[PDB]
RNA sequence: AGGUA
């Protein structure tokens, strides 16, 4: 039992015990990259697959082949911390073993000579962090997993557009993993067409002609032969009694010598059964029935070889007479039924203009490339490379398995390139679907959509890099020497590394990690994107993909997605879902034996799920997996229904498996509207970390899992006893049974403190443990941002009352007590970044100095002698941080300026001020200063000081580690020395460093003493080499981009408090803006006198359907009542027994609760620890759909000595008169979103204009004005608003002359305008004239 | 030379990896005198003219 | 590509014609503000008006140069703040919503300096902006020149735009909290303190309520002087006793002189308050209407706060028959499924029957819930119990029309009923649970489809409405009122519309504000009650109702003989006034906006067998 | 790119 749990036990409701612990929430990314990077002894995902696919590379003449052996990952030159500090990527060098082999020159193959290049460096690949992220430019980036149509065959239905004919059609698309798409589509004329990619359709038989198939061969492979024996008169035919279905009697149906069905009759099942039981062999048929038939193959004369019949023509009297007289006896016709295989292939062959492979190749080559005279070799090469080139066309394992699955083959593996048999099978399946025998497949079923995680995308991009470097290598093998030359000189690392960096850094699916919550990071790493390269563009809607499909159940969270124009495209992966081996989504299900529901699990994929019937997680089971309902609700084929308890095959593992972490963290989700729950889940990711991040009273139980699994929490890798606690360091003495052989020593955890996140929010870790605390693996040593006691603590729990209050909470607004700002809660810390670059201009190199010409001495005060502000100095907007100056160029002076300089005796300064000022509107303390001067450029004093600081920090860390290790070494040295003759009297009084100067007689003890002396020397060398290695990193400068001499980074920490205008919300989706912070007295207060911290508009509940917030408020009353009672007991300090009894009763209170009770804790210390942790309230865990009921909430409220109805009458603050009827009060978890009003102001009257236009916009310090778009112009035109419109258009927007004249007039105190002409219109005129078009302005 | 070897980039490229805003939409016109400075120049011209009027003729 | 753009030409109009002297910030409620003013943060006011501050500082001579004034304003000394107050005092500023659907999306207000960082917006105006305080950001523009200041004060002002341009009924209508307060103040109980008292003036009513000697609502006889606009426009003071409630008298204190007391002596929902404002505007004018609207806002907020109206967990009382109805409907659908296996009923007929059974069950459950919540109060008047309107809060927000309709409360307290799955087909088995009895996993997964469809529909319909209103603006761009009158007896035959079997839009509403094209006679005698072509205001509509004429010829804009524009008469009167349109007004743009703005609200036996006339007539 | 209305 975790000691972290011992410190605070969250009361968990829920009547159905979970049998499957929550999976490691980041398993997707970690497993993806492990598959990408780990060695494979066989062809498997990752670098190995790409290398074995592209290697060996064969030379274009020369017999000089490059063969692959293996790859090795070099250890990164910089760790994560220094990578973030220095702004460089966290990457590992890639080194590959290769061999150049030269065969017999020139003769059949066989090696003559071979040379080996070992560990050749062909680029650096970003290495994955332990948090599941990558560091690329000092910013921690995340690669979102992509949901894309799986390689294979999709038999889609074409509907809604019918070529003005109706009769919706079918089309089969072969989507390769890499290569060209293939399409087999139908037309309303019942003809089949082939499209390579999306070019012009060709008749479908052309591909078969190119595949070297005769017309008779095609007809045999597709249609069924019908045997016609030339006997009696005008032939008889061999009739299968099963063949005649849905046909009319146009021919006498004879059997046993007599006709059973006469011509003109309707053939039913009775006649069919009679014929089958009578076993009709052959029947005589009239020639009229024959005249509509089609001959399958060719027929020549049997005595003179004259052609009289060929493949695929209709039959007629003359042809029948010719074939009868020629000497034939057997005629093979085509079976053509309008319900069975129809006249599709026959008519397609009729449309076919080609009859041979060569013409098919010509047609393919001309449709793929317009014109382009069809050279036979070129056409053959194009056709072969389109579908049969392993380096140009590939399906991969997933594609092959889907290909065989849709064609119903027991094979699940095979060659990536297509074969003729596969194409023919695809045609047969599509034709059967056209006949109605087959069924279409959704392109939205999760079985047809595969997830490319980080590893697969990286491997594909690395394969592209290998392809381009393969082109380079193949060019070089013939351009370069055809004999011995070292292969490292012919491999180019620039393209592969550059492309890999392009993928990881600048891509649609490589995003800055949304880093303001542990939940935000978890959601971003679990995000599933339908966009990106190879996915879906935003040109969609396209409702199908955006809509939630029934297969998403338990695989993708249905209620978490952005509300922008990408809704239903950016999903979040469910809590329990994991990627299948083939990349599909599989979810765990408890295997259900007919009678007993077993505890064993099976991860069912999407397609496998439909076969079985799956029971809902709400099913009530007593004892060992026995249902209490004979008919239980389940889902089998995507439709929910009641099934008897003896046919169920699987059950949901947990009630929370149908949502993601963000959705799962919302309490009483079962009581909320899906729209508003979606809004709440989306906003929960935007919570800003809070300085006092305590806990949510009403949790869901995923708080601990989310906090632990995210990287923001320092978790003890190996258990033991806490040896040292510090705000920056935590040192753990590992347990005896957990240390490696020899001296493994201590485990040190450096706590990340006050570091800029990607949202300019502070992320620091505070130690939540103390000295001597026993910790074990998986314990929370340090609580990260928005995390306390190992629980996820985004927002804060606050007392809220649902009532209108003088209209200040009017739309969705929140009213907030002054106690909130007084308690300094919801007060966030924003660490923003400022960069001042001293560059090298052609006017002269810029420099950083304290002395700035023509500036106030206050600016000089805050800087050192190096021109850099002191760390910890308080600065405001406009203050100078870095004393940059730029060599001033030539100066032009107006006559008045010349007169003034002549008068005052002053002259132009040779250097202009370019110092970095604080942008106006922000304040705060300079907490950190970074100085980056490139190697080869002289260092300044401040950089030397910073390097010395970090050097001594590393030195202190190393010295602490070394002194602990050497203290252990000296202790064991004394232990050895005391043995073999008592030498403990003098040794005990001697310094531990003088303990190796005592000799001993020749023995095992003496040899051990010598070995330990050698170990001491080795430890000294280890310390020296470690210090040297880290000093090399510290001392060396950062190789910056050319042009910048130095970079000065300054961190500003703004303690930004909550104020009116800030956006604040709840978990359930209730939103709003804080209207006014009233004084504490004005708050309505209860009878006891506690004023309510927050007042919410109650009218927002019954229309937003989110009653769950009311239940959360009531449960908050219950929790805080238990907390108040336990706090009163603690102040009264009754005894251990009373507090233990009360806590036990509180945990017991419920119904079929799986909480588990005490005593299993310590008698006194743990009881008081729990009491101190709960005095602020007992946290309650409400599972997502196994949550607490109203009866349980009311019982818990009764335990808290609180009104059962959850409503207390409140006395107004202004009038001191109680409101009529009670009002709902309670402790609700409220969130401060990252939409602070301080960031939302921008205002300008003068500033950034533009180059091409004069529209005012630009600047991250002062932005442009507000876009007065066409909507607002219409709004003004609607009124008689003319002069205001003209101001919007000319004076303040684009008329530079008018703008200056207006500014001068307003300063002078005059209000009138020059209409002028906006510069935008002059730009328009000049640009129209730039074409061959005249445009002018004409007077009357 | 390494700085020279790189070619200029278009403003039509989106800033921030396919944001619907272009790079050139942010470029400030540095060849335009600020209206603050223009008003300062006008006031200085007026003051110099007044002062010259305060002196003798020649 | 640089010329061709979307939407429209980029640099000229969109995107986007950026403007100077503008700011932007999050908006909050302004419940103390007057209608003609809005709260503007001090920092935005200082930054916006820097040239004005410089001008006034140099005017009073506190700075010898513009640079010195800049130093003074960046130091933000207390001196510049008085200058700022002076320049703000008269200067109006334009407030703009991020999307602009109709001309009310930009309105002038007098800025009031506030410490803080968010724009305080008048609560009445947020309805016009379609702005809810959930992080919405509004922009502020400064009309610089004197002509623009005047132009904003005359036209841009909120008080000048109390009526929607698409319909005469007011757009500044009390919406949710103030409506709830008014409803609680006017809704009567069956027993409370101080019933049967006799009072003179509503002042005694307020005294009794504030002293706690009576209840906010209780049947009381009060002597009140109502003023009637009669004779030629002269107030007629009539003092007599009315049987009303204390809250109603307290409200009547607010109501300006000139309105009948009957307007407030009733339960007041959203419709009642909107009608009362419309009557006040039609009878009194503009200034009394604005003052009365502000006063009613203040009164509603105050008495809503004093109400203590709260939504608990108990104020969604589950109807007692929910389980019975659900079990019954389950029995019939089980019987129908069993009969389907017998082959007696076809699959389509079985599906239709099941859907109808579940619909009937849903209607029964909703009716039982509404009966339970509506008359939940059974308290005795003096000892005899009686069934009257419930004090239940959710029923107050449902009935007053503040927020949440009957369908809304139906998903909360009853059962949320049928919904649809992909392919848009209604699901066979509906949701038998509501939000007070938490939905299970599968039913929530079902509801997710409806949620996704709703959200995608909202997005696509918003885009389509934007494109539509753009096209309407394009076609109606150049149209403007150029003549006061053209002279034409043409027009359209104008009648109350009857589609199906019943009238859904009467003659008066369709003809109100129109000009006559023919002097239509009475339905009986051949008497002209409407003179030659003239504007039809409320009095003429009442006259037409009294002598009900079937049809009226009305001069439409289409039949106007004016070229390069339309004559004033052929248009009508509608704008923000009951008077005829003014020459020069751009009717094309206002019409395009009026038709475009509600586009976001658009998300879309006995018939043909035997005609059954519902009423008795010729 | 992500997020807000």
């Amino acid at each position: 039992y975790s000691y972290t749990e011992k410190k605070r036990i969250r009361k968990d409701f829920g009547k159905r015990p979970q049998v499957l612990d929550v999976p490691y929430l980041l398993s997707i990314q970690l497993d993806s990259f492990q598959k990408f990077i780990e060695q494979d002894p066989e062809g498997q995902y990752g670098l190995e697959a790409a290398f074995r696919s592209v290697f060996p590379i064969q030379s274009y003449s020369g017999n000089s082949e490059l063969q692959y052996v293996s790859y090795r990952l070099g250890e990164p030159v910089f760790d994560v911390q220094e990578c973030q500090i220095r702004g460089v990527t966290y990457s590992a060098p890639l080194r590959v073993k290769l061999r150049l082999v030269i065969y017999e020159r020139e003769a059949p193959e066989g090696t003559v000579k071979d040379i080996k290049e070992q560990e050749v460096y062909m680029g650096e690949i970003p290495l994955m962090t332990d948090n599941g992220t990558f560091v690329i430019n000092g910013t921690e980036r995340v690669i979102v997993s992509q949901l894309h149509r799986s390689p294979g065959v999709f038999f889609d239905s074409d509907k809604g557009k019918t070529h003005s004919s109706g009769k919706v059609l079918y089309n089969a698309r072969i989507i390769p993993y890499r290569g060209s798409w293939l399409d087999f589509e139908f037309d309303p004329k019942d003809n089949l067409f082939v499209r390579i990619d999306r070019r012009r359709k060709l008749p479908a038989t052309i591909i078969l002609r190119a595949l070297n198939y005769t017309t008779e061969q095609i007809l045999d492979l597709f249609f069924e032969k019908v045997i016609f024996e030339i006997r009696d008169n005008k032939l008889q035919m061999e009739l299968v009694p099963e063949r005649l279905r849905g046909e009319t009697a146009s021919f006498d149906i004879e059997a046993n010598g007599k006709v059973y069905v006469e011509k003109g009759r309707r053939i039913t099942a009775r006649h069919i059964r009679q014929l089958e039981k009578d076993d009709v062999k052959l029947i005589e048929v009239p020639v009229e029935y024959i005249a509509g038939k089609v001959v399958a193959k060719d027929y020549i004369d049997e005595s003179t070889g004259e052609l009289i019949c060929a493949a695929n023509m209709e039959l007629s009297l003359d042809l029948l007479a010719k074939l009868s007289q020629s000497g034939h006896k057997r005629i093979e016709t085509l079976f053509t039924n309008d319900l069975d295989h129809g006249p599709y292939i026959s008519e397609t062959l009729r449309v076919d203009p080609t009859n041979d492979r060569l013409s098919a190749l010509v047609e393919i080559y001309r449709m793929m490339r317009p014109g382009e005279p069809p050279t036979r070799e070129a056409a053959e090469s194009l056709f072969e490379n389109l579908f049969f080139s392993e380096d140009r066309y590939d399906l991969s394992a997933v594609g092959r398995m889907k290909f065989n699955r849709s064609l119903l083959r027991e094979e699940i593996e095979g060659s990536g390139i297509l074969s003729k048999d596969d194409i023919i099978d695809v045609m047969k399946k599509l034709i059967d679907i056209r006949n109605g025998k087959g069924e279409v497949d959704d392109i939205d079923h999760l079985g047809n959509r595969r997830i490319r995680s980080v590893g697969e995308m990286a491997e594909n991009q690395f394969r592209v890099g290998l392809v381009r470097v393969e082109r380079a290598v193949k060019e070089r093998l013939s351009l370069g020497d055809l004999d011995t030359l070292m292969p490292q000189d012919m491999i180019n690392a620039k393209p592969i590394s550059a492309a890999v960096k392009e993928f990881f850094g600048s891509s649609q699916l490589s995003q800055f990690m949304d880093q303001n919550n542990p939940l935000s990071e978890i959601t971003h790493k679990r995000r599933i994107s339908a966009l990106g390269p190879g996915g879906l563009t935003r040109e969609r809607a396209g409702f199908e993909v955006r809509d939630v499909h029934p297969t998403h159940y338990g695989r993708v969270c249905p209620i978490e997605t952005p509300e922008g124009p990408n809704i239903g495209l950016i999903n979040s992966l469910s809590v329990y879902a994991q990627t299948n081996e083939y990349g599909f989504l599989e979810t765990p299900y408890r295997k259900v034996t007919d009678g007993v529901v077993t505890d064993e699990i099976h991860y069912l994929s999407a397609i496998e799920e439909g076969n079985y019937v799956i029971a809902q997680a709400n099913s009530n089971l007593d004892e060992e997996g026995h249902f209490v309902e004979d008919l239980v609700t389940c889902r089998s084929k995507g439709e929910s229904s009641l099934f008897s308890r003896d046919q169920v095959d699987y059950m949901d593992v947990s009630t929370q498996q149908v949502v993601s972490v963000g959705a799962s963290l919302i309490p009483f989700l079962e009581h909320d509207d899906a729209n508003r729950a979606l809004m709440g889940a989306n906003m929960q990711r935007q919570a800003v970390p809070t300085l006092r991040a305590d806990k949510p009273l009403v949790g869901t139980g995923m708080e601990r899992a989310v906090a632990v699994d995210s990287g923001v929490t320092a978790v003890a890798k190996r258990g033991g006893v806490v040896q040292y606690v510090d705000a920056s360091r935590i040192v753990i003495k590992v347990n005896e049974d957990e240390m490696y052989p020899g001296e493994a020593g201590i485990d040190i955890y450096n706590l990340t403190k006050y570091t800029r996140s990607n949202q300019n929010t502070c992320i620091n870790q505070m130690p939540c443990v103390s000295l001597g605390e026993p910790v074990e693996r998986g314990d929370v040593l340090a609580d990260g941002p928005s995390t306390d006691l190992g629980e996820l603590a985004l927002g804060q729990n606050m007392r809220v009352a649902f009532m209108p209050w003088n209209g200040y909470n009017f739309e969705d607004s929140i009213l907030v007590s002054e106690r909130v700002v007084q308690e300094d809660r919801f007060t966030t810390i924003h660490i923003q970044e400022l960069a001042c670059v001293s560059r090298d201009t052609k006017l002269g190199p810029e420099e950083i100095t304290a002395d700035i010409p023509n500036v106030g001495e206050a600016a000089l005060s805050k800087l050192d002698e190096s021109g850099i502000v002191y760390i910890g100095a308080e600065v405001t907007g406009g203050d100078i941080l870095v004393g940059k100056v730029t060599p001033k160029g030539e100066t032009q002076l107006t006559p008045e300026e010349k007169l003034l300089r002549a008068i005052f005796g002053e002259k132009a300064s040779d250097v202009k001020d370019s110092s970095l000022r604080v942008p106006n509107g922000v304040s705060g303390t300079v907490i950190d200063v970074q100085v980056f001067t490139r190697d080869g450029v002289e260092k300044d004093k401040r950089a030397l000081e910073i390097e010395e600081m970090q050097l001594k920090q590393a030195k202190k860390d190393l010295s602490e580690e070394l002194q602990i290790l050497e203290a252990g070494l000296f202790s064991r040295i004394r232990a050895v020395l005391v043995a073999g003759g008592v030498e403990a009297e003098k040794l005990d009084k001697l310094p531990r460093d003088r303990w190796l100067e005592l000799g001993l007689t020749d023995e095992e003890k003496q040899n051990q003493l010598e070995q330990l002396a050698e170990q001491y020397d080795e430890l000294k060398h280890e310390f020296e080499k470690k210090l040297e290695a880290k000093r090399r990193k510290i001392t060396q400068g950062d190789d910056l981009a050319p042009g910048v001499l130095k970079i000065v980074k300054v961190y500003l920490a703004v303690k930004r408090r909550i104020q009116p205008g800030d956006k604040m919300a709840g978990r359930h989706g209730n939103k709003g803006v804080i209207s006014k912070i009233n004084p504490i007295e004005d708050m309505p207060y209860d009878e006891n006198g506690t004023p309510v911290d927050i007042v919410l508009n109650p009218l927002g509940v019954p229309s937003r359907m989110n009653i769950g917030q009311i239940l959360e408020t009531h449960l908050g009353m219950a929790a805080k009542g238990i907390g108040d009672k336990i706090n009163a007991m603690l102040k009264q300090q009754q005894e251990v027994a009373k507090l233990r009894e009360f806590i036990q009763r509180a945990y017991d209170l419920g119904a079929d609760v799986r909480q588990k009770v005490d005593l299993s804790t310590f008698s006194d210390e743990e009881v008081m620890r729990l009491a101190e942790n709960l005095r602020k309230g007992m946290p309650i865990a409400t599972p997502v759909f196994d949550g607490a009921k109203e009866a349980e909430i009311k019982e818990l409220l009764k335990l808290g000595d609180l009104p059962t109805s959850g409503q207390i009458r409140l006395y107004d603050g202004r009038t001191g008169e109680q409101f009529e009827r009670p009002v709902t009060v309670g402790y609700m978890y409220m969130l401060k979103l990252n939409h602070l009003v301080d960031d939302k102001m921008h205002a300008r009257s003068t500033g950034s204009y533009s180059l091409v236009t004069q529209q005012p916009l630009g600047g991250k310090a002062q932005f442009g004005g507000q876009r007065f778009g066409e909507m607002e112009v219409w709004a003004l035109e609607a009124y008689g608003a003319a002069y205001t419109l003209q101001e919007m258009l000319t004076v303040k927007s684009d008329d530079v002359n008018g703008r200056t004249k207006m500014y001068k007039n307003i300063v002078d105190g005059n209000h009138q305008m020059e209409p002028g002409m906006p510069e935008s219109f002059n730009v328009l005129l000049k640009e129209i004239r730039s074409l061959g078009i005249n445009i002018e302005l004409e007077d009357e | 030379v390494l700085k020279i070897a790189k070619e200029p980039i278009s403003m039509e490229t989106p800033i921030g990896d396919d944001e619907d805003s272009h790079l050139g939409d942010f470029i400030e016109d540095t060849t335009l005198e600020l209206p603050l400075d223009s008003a300062t120049t006008e006031s200085l011209r007026a003051a110099t003219h007044d002062v010259l009027a305060g002196l003798t003729a020649r | 590509d640089m010329i061709k753009g979307k939407q429209g030409r980029f640099r000229q109009n969109l995107l986007g014609k950026r403007v100077d002297y503008s700011g932007r910030s999050v908006i909050t409620v302004g419940p103390y503000l007057r209608l003609h003013q809005c709260g503007l943060p001090k920092k935005m006011a200082l930054e916006l008006f820097k040239p004005f501050i410089y001008g006034k500082l140099e005017l009073r001579g506190l700075a010898t140069t513009i640079k010195a004034a800049k130093k003074m304003v960046e130091r933000e000394e207390a001196v510049v703040w008085d200058i700022l107050d002076e320049v703000i005092r008269e200067h109006p500023v334009l407030l703009n919503r991020a999307p602009t659907l109709h001309r009310l999306g930009i309105q002038a207000f007098e800025p009031v300096l506030i410490e803080g960082k968010a724009i305080q917006l008048h609560p009445l105006v947020c309805a016009a902006y379609n702005a809810d305080f959930d992080g919405d950001q509004m922009a502020v523009h400064v009309p610089l020149t004197l002509e623009a200041q005047l132009e904003a004060r005359a036209l841009m002002m909120s008080t000048n735009n109390i009526l929607s341009p698409a319909n005469g009924e007011p757009i500044i209508v009390p919406s949710q909290d103030v409506v709830l307060g008014l409803y609680y103040m006017t809704r009567d109980c069956v027993n409370a303190k101080g019933e049967g008292m006799v009072l003179t003036g509503p002042k005694e009513a307020e005294r009794l309520y504030r002293s706690g000697l009576a209840s906010l609502h209780a049947r009381v006889k009060v002597r009140i002087t109502e003023y009637e606009k009669d004779a030629n426009g002269e107030l007629v003071a009539k003092t007599s006793l009315k049987d009303t409630t204390v809250g109603r008298a307290i409200l009547w204190m607010i109501v300006p002189k000139g309105l009948p007391y009957s307007i407030v002596n009733q339960a007041l929902g959203k419709k009642a308050i909107s009608k009362m404002l419309n009557t006040c505007y039609r009878i009194l004018g503009l200034k009394p209407t604005v003052i009365f609207a502000d006063q009613i806002m203040y009164t509603g907020f105050a008495y809503a706060a004093r109400s203590g109206a709260s939504v608990g967990i108990d104020d969604m009382v589950i109807p007692e028959k929910k389980h019975e109805i659900i079990s019954e409907a389950e029995a019939e659908v089980a019987e129908i499924q069993e009969q389907f296996q017998s082959g007696l009923v076809t699959a389509g007929e079985r599906y239709n029957k099941v859907i109808d059974i579940w619909a009937a069950a849903n209607d029964r459950v909703s009716k039982a819930m509404m009966d339970n919540l509506q008359t939940e109060t059974v308290i005795n008047r003096d000892g005899q119990e009686e069934k009257q309107v419930s004090f239940n809060s959710i029923y107050m927000m449902a009935d007053s029309g503040a927020r949440g309709s009957a369908a809304q409360i139906r998903q909360l307290a009853g059962m949320r009923g049928l919904m649809a799955k992909p392919d848009g087909s209604i699901i066979e088995t509906p949701i038998t649970a509501n939000f007070r009895e938490g939905l299970n996993v599968l039913q929530y997964f079902i509801s997710t489809h409806g949620a996704r469809k709703g959200l995608a529909d909202t997005a696509l319909k918003t885009a389509n409405s934007g494109y539509l209103t753009r096209r309407l603006v394009d076609v109606a761009q150049d149209l403007v009122v150029t003549e006061d009158d053209c002279g034409t007896h043409e027009g359209i035959m104008m009648t109350p519309v009857i589609e199906g079997g019943d009238v859904k839009e009467p003659l008066r509403d369709r003809v109100l504000g129109r000009v006559t094209a023919e002097d239509v006679l009475k339905p009986g005698t051949a008497d002209i009650l409407v003179p030659r072509n003239t504007l039809l205001h409320e009095q003429w509509c009442d006259l037409l109702e009294e002598n009900s004429v079937d049809a009226v010829k009305v001069r439409s804009v289409v039949s106007c003989d004016t070229d390069f524009g339309v004559c004033a008469h052929c248009y009508g009167r509608d704008l923000a006034r009951g008077h005829i349109i003014n020459k020069g007004e751009a009717i094309g743009v206002i019409a395009a906006q009026s038709i475009g703005e509600p586009g976001t609200q658009l998300t879309m036996a006995a018939a043909e067998s035997s005609i059954q006339v519902k009423n008795k007539g010729s």
